[PDB]
């Protein structure tokens, strides 16, 4: 009864290594693409000083 | 892959101390010469025996 009941708290409790790590890469990319994009952003307003002259 | 619990080899662990104290009990006999040490080996086995062995 404490191994079916271990196993039983394992599942709820204890993460899943293999569906958690290409989780967490998915996220640590998503954050890379806007912090690319986040430089672009910056860059746009960047353009009116040339036709403000 | 859960880390944390390794089920697989819990489970191990107990059919690992259910055989080794099934060969302590089966040595406690070879060594003894005897079916019944303790009185958990046969309630009725003790009970006759030592009646017979009186007799």
């Amino acid at each position: 009864s404490s191994e079916n009941l271990t196993s039983a708290e394992s599942r709820i409790r204890d993460v899943d290594m293999a569906s958690e790590m290409m989780e967490y890469t998915k996220n640590n990319i998503l954050t890379q693409a806007s912090q690319a994009m986040l430089a672009q952003a910056n860059q746009q307003p960047q353009q009116v000083l040339q036709l403000l002259k | 892959m859960r880390i944390n619990h390794n089920i697989a080899a819990l489970n191990t662990s107990r059919q690992l101390n259910a055989g080794s104290n099934a060969a302590s009990k089966n040595m406690e006999k070879l060594s003894s010469g005897l079916r019944i040490n303790r009185a958990g080996d046969d309630a009725a086995g003790l009970a006759i025996s030592e009646k017979m062995r009186s007799q």
